[PDB]
């Protein structure tokens, strides 16, 4: 197996568009989910509200729908409740409250980009694991 | 002249191997003051060096404990380089530090190798103040009170700078953690020595649980004029008859004694950055193992109550509650495994607690936004990771690069703690034996047991 | 219970007083070889 | 005239840096190859077509996660030999297949036969009783008890313990979780044996280095020491008289004491391996019937036995499907056994 | 005279005459260790059950209740204590002290007063029999250990609900409960302990048997072997010559110990190292530095994980993990 | 009878010799490796060889005396 164009084709936005990532995005996506966002996410979970995950099925029922790079962007500069009722930057790593969250202080729209292609492309790789928690390890 | 013998360096000389070599130095003043300042020297390059190395290393936007980060942790506590909420305003302070240390160190190498090679092997044909005998009893009181009180100047200098100079960070401070200058020490002897007194158990924790920088201020305060006092005592007297009897008198009974000291200070540091959030804050060296475990609760408590739930009425499958329960003497505490930390106290909880415990009104209505941010922030860095630093409980997969300051500093100090002891043990029952002239063993034409009558 | 602490704190005290005398009580001299320690 | 028998039999025993011997000849192939087949097979060899696992250096793998593993559940209990029905000759597939363990495990058989007669040899050439090769019968009792007879009564040398630091940790697991292993009598007669003769190792040292005579000057006091002396180096009246009054008996008798020192993680060993020799066949000491029959009745009775019980109920559910990949095991997430929030 | 008087009671103390000695460690050792003992031995028979992880769910772990030998176990103070203690007259009854494990809290801090005071007791009689000092030292590592599991862990974690818990099936819960809680089977210190008591018993069988196997021949061919030494002879009752002959040979010969002193030294060393070594894994895993995690290091190109040995440990670890004190966890993280 | 070790590694013609062999075997064992030619020696996978791109089974061994034809299969279905 390999990590191939077709592997790294992700949707762009809801409408259909596609984006093929670099080997290079794709790892700086990594490095940077580690960074900021791994000690509440690790593996596809999430730690403070294992009711929510990063399961491509799971954001695109989210509104608005968060399985694609824009909307993943959107997510990360203002981040909402899953029905998009809310706004929880005060309480999740945004742009919006990179005052509070200060590892999201440096973050730019190239590194947006790149984590957003890295939560689309690892149950690409990994199936059922990403978000599938201890019963997937 | 041309002969590997002919020097006293050697078993042959000294009566002890090599690996033992150390102790050719016990009466060799000289070349044992080099020892010792050349080791000081070592304490200093490292203290200078790690510095330069930590703030090297340093990614000011991220929390410290995220980084490895043990000394700019104890710079900071003192008050430097940081803001409200421990953030970072300037990074110059540590590396002053850093460079001033490591400096420092060059000028102690030189005195230790010079003193341990070049200078006079021994002192006392050269300085009646420098010589001495490990058995004058005035004289190793002398250097012993000087030695006082040099320590309670450098408590008196915490002192200074909580007071005079810029103050300390105090997670505690009203509004929020800062840095604050200490004006009103608490000198009352009731409360510093109080501290002395309490039960080192649970919900007491002895010198552990102090919880203020008054106190803490205040105490440096006594401990700074004891130890002057104290020392101007050694240098005055000579020890009493009850003394004399009661001690061992000797260069390795010396050692032995600071062994058994240094090995509870050991033990005493360890639970003081493991349980202790107020001189070890938070903000810098990540929460508590009962911290964080609390963190976990108040997490679920403000996202079940966010979705509708009653806290205070919802019954666990065991029938206490499942977010909120009695600790054994009433106060409200939070429920689950954490019942066993309902002693722990922080900043971002103790807005909830009062004269009862956790109080119901101010959960269903006062929890803010930095509280839910705190307290997730510290359940997702509780102090558990592996060896080579994966974050989080044993079964967790490789991800997060993480192992609290918490557990470093209090797993190296029981580690060296416990060596010390055992150093304690050996050094002490060696002294004893050598003083009685046994510590080479049994004399065959006069063994002790042969002269004493059977068991049975 | 009033009446178990205080024998238990007083017994305590008893054995730990005799430990510290005890080995207040010239023990460096209680040895078979040089006992003018 | 002598005749070559002789001759060789002159060779064989010369006195050298290493000795040879005729057990040498059983010995030292047997033994090199054992430790040449663990070498290669950790630094080069997968085991992804027997176990679904990387087990080398060269797929990744450090010192304590390498090992050469058990052949797959479907070879049964196959020699497995190079030239075998299965491998067919072929270099590659033979450890694809997993022949190296067969080939560690049996070398490794033979090189123990042949140290054990390695001992009987130099003992009767330089004429000593031969009771290190009689304490060598432990070690002996242990590999073979687990080694072979363990799987050859399992389904396959598949459940056999694979030669690695990590897959014999898996090992002890297995045997917790499957064999309650920690609740059998022969095993706790093993750990009081290992125990006990630990106990005995540091106490018998200590002694003997704190009763010692002064027979020199020296503060280091190994220099005081002659090979040749007639005289005991330490006093035994002296300690004799210390551990009576530290703990009530002493050793009185130097000869007994040595022996005692032999006997105890000698007999410890060959108890447990009489304990796997009956969890070969699941013989295991599983479960106490009257604290089942009691705590199906009473919800409300609850021991330590009762609690370990669902820690190995956790552990098979947990790791089978992992760990017996030949089985297929698809265990839907709702009928895992597991407690409230974890 | 007071002083003449007491000095009669310091030379009794300290007397080498006694049968056992007693001295001034032994003046706590003695009332500590009975009071554990007594205390123990009542409540391994006949204690009602114990509400260990403070859920309200007592565990029975006398004889009298249900237990055998094997089963039986003195349980830990409750969850809902922690680390306070909890004496027999902070309780409100002996009713309430016995469910909420009171007997243990006894038990465990007479007992490390008492094996503390027994290690300094063995400085102290080598002192009056003109011995060295350092059996103590060798005695300090199984002290260390016993220290580690019942006082420094559950300082570490908290409560002595979480201390080894006193009896043969509770000591195999303790261990697998810490194995998934702090893999320390992957820990590099417990790998030296195993070292150490792996090679104690190597040793211990090597050095039994090669001075047995060239005892000097002083008896008949029908008398045992043992009447050829006699308690307090002078001189040695083996060969010692012959023995490092055979073990110089067995491997080769600067392999062997020539000198009984450095021999003896080894097997102290050893074992001792060793056990040093596997109480300082427990007291330092009290504070959450586990054992190495190999989880998922192995990735292929794609980045599948490719499983090892370490992953196959890590299911066994969740299984323990899940399924240990089912209905103590409300939350989903085990933090302590 | 034979010379003692310190003798041997403290002579110049030791090192001599050694200087040369010990580096030699240690750049054959490198390159055994580089080459990848330990890879196919021993049937051990590469990095891109433990899945084909589309199924994510383990290619596990399930025929006695078949095993060596069905290896042969499951490494077919890579390329
Ligand atoms: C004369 C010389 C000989 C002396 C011997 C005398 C015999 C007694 C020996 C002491 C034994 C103590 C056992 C209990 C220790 C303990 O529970 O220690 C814990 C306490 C701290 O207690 C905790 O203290 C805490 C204080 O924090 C509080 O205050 C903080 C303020 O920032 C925070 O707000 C925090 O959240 C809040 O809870 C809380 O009170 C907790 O409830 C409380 O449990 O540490 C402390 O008292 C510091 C003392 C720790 C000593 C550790 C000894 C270990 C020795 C090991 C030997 C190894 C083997 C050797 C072999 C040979
Ligand atoms: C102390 C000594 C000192 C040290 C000595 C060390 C020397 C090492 C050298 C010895 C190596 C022995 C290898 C034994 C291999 C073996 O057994 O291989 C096993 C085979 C049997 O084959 C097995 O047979 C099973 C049952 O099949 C049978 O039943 C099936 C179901 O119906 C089918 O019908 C099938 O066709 C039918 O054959 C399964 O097929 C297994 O997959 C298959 O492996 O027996 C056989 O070769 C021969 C069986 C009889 C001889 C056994 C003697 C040796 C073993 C003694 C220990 C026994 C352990 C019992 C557990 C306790
Ligand atoms: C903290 C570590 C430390 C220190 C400070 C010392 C210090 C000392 N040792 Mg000990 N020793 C140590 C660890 C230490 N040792 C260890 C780990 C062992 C076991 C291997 C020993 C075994 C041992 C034995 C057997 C003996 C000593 C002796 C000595 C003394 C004389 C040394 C000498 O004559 O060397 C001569 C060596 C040289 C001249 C070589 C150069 C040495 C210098 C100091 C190196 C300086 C390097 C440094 C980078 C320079 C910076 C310069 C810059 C600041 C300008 C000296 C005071 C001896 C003694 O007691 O004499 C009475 C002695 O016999 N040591
Ligand atoms: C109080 C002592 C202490 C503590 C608590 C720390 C803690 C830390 N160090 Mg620092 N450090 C220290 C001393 C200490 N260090 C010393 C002496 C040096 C000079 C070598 C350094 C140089 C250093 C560097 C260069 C780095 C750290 C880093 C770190 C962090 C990662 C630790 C790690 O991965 O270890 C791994 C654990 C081990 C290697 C285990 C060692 C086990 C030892 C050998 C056991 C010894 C037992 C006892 C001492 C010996 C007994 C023998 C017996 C026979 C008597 C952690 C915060 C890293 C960091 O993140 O910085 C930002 C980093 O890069 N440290
Ligand atoms: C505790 C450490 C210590 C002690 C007890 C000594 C003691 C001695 N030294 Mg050594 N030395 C040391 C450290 C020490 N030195 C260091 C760090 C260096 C490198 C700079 C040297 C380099 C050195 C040399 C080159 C010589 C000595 C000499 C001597 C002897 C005569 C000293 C004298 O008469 O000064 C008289 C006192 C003064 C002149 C005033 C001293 C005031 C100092 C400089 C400042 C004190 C401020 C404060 C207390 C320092 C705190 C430091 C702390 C933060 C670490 C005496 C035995 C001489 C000797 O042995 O001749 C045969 C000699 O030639 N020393
Ligand atoms: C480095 C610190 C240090 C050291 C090593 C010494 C050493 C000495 N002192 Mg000095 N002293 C010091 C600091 C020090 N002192 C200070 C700072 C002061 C001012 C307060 C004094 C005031 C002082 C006086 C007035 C006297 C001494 C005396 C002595 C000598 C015998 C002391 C003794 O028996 O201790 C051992 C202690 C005892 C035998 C008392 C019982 C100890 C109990 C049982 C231990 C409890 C420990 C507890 C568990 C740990 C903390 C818990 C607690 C807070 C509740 C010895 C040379 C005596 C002497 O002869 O001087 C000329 C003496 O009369 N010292
Ligand atoms: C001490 C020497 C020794 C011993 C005891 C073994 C033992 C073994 N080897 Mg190892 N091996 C050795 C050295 C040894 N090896 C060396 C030096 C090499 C490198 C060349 C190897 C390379 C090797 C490989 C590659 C393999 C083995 C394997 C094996 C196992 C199967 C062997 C077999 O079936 O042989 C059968 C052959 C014999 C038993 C020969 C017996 C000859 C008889 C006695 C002659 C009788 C003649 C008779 C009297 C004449 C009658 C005449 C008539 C007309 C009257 C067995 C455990 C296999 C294995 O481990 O699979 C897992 C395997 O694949 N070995
Ligand atoms: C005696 C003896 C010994 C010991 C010794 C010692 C221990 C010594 C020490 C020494 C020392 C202790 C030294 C030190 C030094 C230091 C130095 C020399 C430093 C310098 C510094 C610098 C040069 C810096 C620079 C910088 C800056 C300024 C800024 C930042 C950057 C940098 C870092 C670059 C031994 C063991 C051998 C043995 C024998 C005898
Ligand atoms: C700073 C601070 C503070 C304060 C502190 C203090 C004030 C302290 C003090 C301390 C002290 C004040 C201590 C002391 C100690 C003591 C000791 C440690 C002792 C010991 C003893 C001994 C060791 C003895 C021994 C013996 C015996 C017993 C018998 C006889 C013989 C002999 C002598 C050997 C506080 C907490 C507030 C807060 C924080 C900060
Ligand atoms: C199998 C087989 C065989 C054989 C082979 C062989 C015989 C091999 C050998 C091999 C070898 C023979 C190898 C070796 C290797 C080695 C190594 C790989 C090593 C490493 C080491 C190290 C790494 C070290 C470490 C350490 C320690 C351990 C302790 C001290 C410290 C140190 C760190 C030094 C044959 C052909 C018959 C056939 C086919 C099959
Ligand atoms: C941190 C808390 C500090 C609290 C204050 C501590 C003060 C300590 C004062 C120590 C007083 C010592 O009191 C000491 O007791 C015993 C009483 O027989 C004496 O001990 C004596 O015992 C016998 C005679 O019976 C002799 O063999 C021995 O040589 C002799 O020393 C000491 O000679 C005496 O000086
Ligand atoms: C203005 C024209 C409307 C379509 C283009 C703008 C919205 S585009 C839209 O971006 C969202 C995040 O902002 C995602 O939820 C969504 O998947 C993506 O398609
Ligand atoms: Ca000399
Ligand atoms: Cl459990
Ligand atoms: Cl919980
Ligand atoms: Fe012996």
């Amino acid at each position: 197996a390999e990590l191939t164009p077709e592997v790294l084709t992700v949707p762009l936005n809801s409408e259909g568009k596609t984006i093929t990532l670099t080997e290079k995005q794709y790892l700086e996506g990594k490095r940077l989910f580690q960074y900021a966002c791994a000690s509440c996410h690790v593996g596809g979970i999430t730690k403070t509200n294992p009711s929510l995950d990063l399961r491509t099925e799971t954001l695109a029922l989210a509104t608005p729908p968060r399985d694609n790079i824009e909307g993943l962007v959107d997510y990360m500069k203002n981040p909402t409740t899953y029905d998009g009722e809310q706004e929880i930057a005060e309480v999740h790593p945004s742009l919006r409250s990179a005052d509070i969250f200060p590892k999201m202080r440096n973050l730019t729209e190239k590194d947006l980009v790149a984590i957003a292609g890295h939560i689309l492309v690892e149950p690409k790789i990994l199936g059922d694991k990403w978000g599938g928690g201890k019963v997937y390890y | 002249s041309n002969s590997i013998f002919a020097t006293n360096r050697d078993q042959e000389s000294s009566g002890f191997a090599w690996w033992a070599g150390n102790a050719r130095l016990i009466n060799l003043s000289g070349k044992l003051l080099g020892a010792h300042v050349a080791h000081a020297g070592l304490i200093v390059f490292w203290a200078g060096a790690m510095t330069l190395f930590e703030l090297a290393h340093f990614i000011p936007e991220k929390p410290m404990y995220e980084q490895g980060l043990i000394l700019i942790p104890h710079i900071a506590t003192l008050g430097w380089g940081v803001g409200p909420g421990g953030e970072v305003v300037d990074t110059f302070p540590f590396f002053v530090v850093g460079v001033v240390h490591l400096i420092s160190s060059a000028v102690l190498g030189f005195g230790g190798v010079y003193h341990a090679i070049r200078g006079p092997e021994t002192l006392e044909e050269y300085s009646s103040f420098f010589g001495y005998d490990w058995k004058d009893k005035n004289k190793m009181t002398t250097i012993l009170g000087f030695h006082l009180i040099v320590l309670g100047i450098g408590a008196l200098l915490l002192v200074a700078k909580a007071m005079f100079f810029g103050g300390l960070y105090d997670t505690w401070a009203p509004g929020g953690g800062d840095v604050r200058v200490i004006t009103n020490p608490t000198l009352d002897p009731r409360v510093i020595f109080g501290y002395l007194l309490k039960s080192p158990f649970g919900g007491e924790g002895w010198i552990v649980s102090v919880n203020n920088l008054e106190d803490v201020v205040g105490g440096h305060i006594w401990i700074g004029l004891i130890c002057i006092a104290g020392g101007i005592w050694h240098i005055l007297t000579t020890p009493f008859g009850w003394a004399r009897r009661a001690f061992i008198w000797s260069g390795e009974a010396y050692l032995s004694y600071s062994l058994g000291a240094l090995s509870m200070m050991g033990f005493i540091a360890t639970c003081f950055v493991w349980f202790n959030n107020t001189v070890y804050p938070s903000e810098f060296y990540g929460p508590t193992g009962p911290e964080a475990s609390q963190a976990q609760a108040m997490t679920f408590l403000i996202r079940d109550q966010k979705l509708g739930a009653n806290v205070g009425s919802a019954q666990g499958p065991t029938g206490l509650g499942k977010y909120l329960m009695r600790s054994p003497t009433g106060e409200i505490i939070f429920g689950g495994e954490t019942m066993r930390f309902w002693d722990f106290r922080g900043p971002w909880l103790e807005p909830l607690r009062g004269p009862n415990g956790l109080d119901l009104n101010k959960i269903k209505n006062d929890i803010q936004p930095w509280q839910e941010r705190r307290a997730a922030e510290y359940m997702t860095h509780a102090p558990l990771g592996s060896l080579n630093s994966v974050g989080g409980v044993a079964t967790e997969i490789n991800s997060v690069n993480f192992v609290s300051p918490r557990s470093w500093l209090a797993t190296s100090h029981f580690v060296l703690a416990f060596f010390f002891l055992v150093g304690h043990l050996w050094h002490a029952g060696r002294a004893r034996a050598a003083a009685a002239g046994f510590e080479k063993g049994i004399d065959r034409e006069s063994e002790p047991v042969l002269s004493m009558p059977s068991l049975d | 219970m009033e009446t178990l602490k205080i024998t238990v704190y007083i017994v305590v005290t008893f054995f730990v007083l005799l430990f510290v005398f005890g080995f207040l009580s010239g023990d460096p001299a209680r040895n078979p070889k040089r006992k003018d320690l | 005239e002598r005749g070559w028998f002789d001759i060789l039999d002159d060779w064989l025993k010369r006195d050298r840096f290493v000795f040879v011997g005729w057990s040498g000849i059983l010995l030292f192939p047997c033994a090199y190859l054992a430790l040449g087949g663990w070498l290669t097979g950790t630094t080069f060899v997968t085991s992804w077509y027997t176990h679904g696992l990387a087990s080398s250096y060269l797929e990744g793998c450090n010192f304590l996660t390498v090992a050469v593993s058990t052949p797959a559940n479907s070879m049964g209990h196959s020699l497995l030999l190079l030239w075998g029905p299965e491998a067919q000759g072929d270099f590659t597939r033979w450890c694809q297949l997993g022949g190296l363990w067969t080939f560690i495990a049996l070398h490794g058989a033979f090189g123990l036969i042949g140290f054990m007669l390695r001992q009987f040899e130099i003992a009767r050439l330089v004429g000593v009783r031969p009771y290190n090769a009689i304490a060598f019968s432990a070690p002996i009792a242990v590999f073979v008890s687990v080694f072979l007879i363990y799987p050859l009564g399992q389904s396959s040398w598949f459940f056999a313990p694979s030669f690695g630091v990590a897959a014999i940790f898996r090992f002890l697991l297995f045997f917790q979780g499957f064999h309650n292993w920690t609740l059998n009598p022969f095993h706790m007669m093993g750990v009081a044996g290992v125990l006990g003769g630990a106990l005995l190792c540091a106490i018998h040292g200590a002694t003997v280095e704190n009763t010692l005579f002064q027979d020199g000057e020296g503060a280091s006091t190994f220099r005081a020491f002659n090979p040749t002396q007639a005289e005991e180096t330490y006093s035994m009246v002296t300690a004799n008289r210390f551990w009576s009054q530290i703990f009530g008996i002493a050793f009185s008798n130097k000869r007994w004491l040595h022996f005692f020192m032999l006997f105890v993680p000698v007999t410890g060993l060959w108890m447990s391996a009489i304990g796997v020799v009956g969890l070969a066949l699941n013989l295991r000491s599983y479960d106490f019937i009257s604290q089942e029959i009691r705590a199906a009745e009473d919800p409300e009775f609850e021991t330590f036995y009762t609690k370990n019980l669902l820690l190995n109920e956790g552990i098979r559910a947990w790791m089978a499907p992992q760990d017996q990949p030949h089985e297929n095991f698809v265990f839907p997430e709702e009928v895992l056994p597991r407690g409230n929030a974890l | 005279q007071t002083a003449n008087l007491w000095e009669r009671f310091c030379d009794w103390i300290t007397s080498t005459e006694n049968r056992l000695y007693i001295g001034w460690f032994g003046v706590i050792m003695i009332p500590t260790l009975l009071a554990a003992t007594i205390c123990f031995v009542i409540a391994f028979i006949a204690a009602p059950p114990v509400d260990i992880d403070g859920i309200r769910e007592p565990v029975s772990g006398s004889l009298l209740y249900g237990n055998n030998i094997i089963t039986a176990a003195v349980v830990p103070s409750s969850n809902a204590i922690g680390l306070h203690l909890y004496p027999i007259w902070d309780a409100a009854s002996l009713d309430e002290w016995l469910y909420n494990g009171g007997p243990y809290q006894l038990i465990i801090f007479h007992f490390l007063i008492g094996i503390f005071c027994y290690m300094g007791r063995e400085w102290e009689l080598s002192y009056r029999l003109g011995m060295r000092p350092w059996i103590p030292v060798a005695f300090s590592a199984p002290v260390a250990a016993a220290t580690a599991v019942l006082l420094i862990y559950p300082i570490g974690q908290g409560s002595f609900s979480d201390g080894l818990m006193l009896g043969i099936s509770g000591t195999f819960n303790f261990m697998i409960v810490f194995q998934a809680e702090h893999n320390i089977l992957m820990h590099p210190f417990h790998m030296l302990g195993v070292a150490g008591v792996f090679g104690g018993a190597l040793f211990a069988a090597m050095h039994g048997s090669l001075v047995t196997s060239s005892l000097i021949r002083e008896t008949t061919e029908t008398e045992s072997t043992n009447y050829g030494y006699k308690f307090g002879q002078e001189e040695e009752t083996y060969n010692i010559v012959a023995a490092h002959g055979y073990f110089g040979r067995l491997i080769f010969q600067y392999a062997s110990f020539n000198n009984s002193r450095s021999l003896h030294f080894f097997l102290a060393a050893w074992p001792v190292v060793g056990i040093w070594f596997a109480a300082l894994g427990i007291s330092t895993m009290a504070f959450n530095l586990n054992g190495f995690n190999f989880n998922h290091s192995v990735v292929d190109a794609q980045g599948n994980v490719i499983n090892t040995w370490a992953d196959i440990i890590n299911r066994a670890n969740i299984g323990i993990e899940v399924m240990h004190e089912r209905n103590a966890h409300n939350f989903p993280l085990d933090l302590a | 009878g034979e010379r003692p070790f310190s003798d041997i590694i403290t002579s110049v013609r030791y090192w001599v010799i050694h200087s040369i062999t010990i580096p030699a075997l240690f750049i054959a064992g490198w390159l055994f490796v580089s080459t990848g030619l330990a890879y196919d020696v021993f049937g051990t996978p590469r990095p891109d060889s433990y899945y084909a791109q589309e199924q994510r089974s383990i290619p596990l061994v399930t025929d006695r005396f078949e095993a060596k034809q069905q290896v042969e299969t499951f490494l077919e279905q890579l390329k």
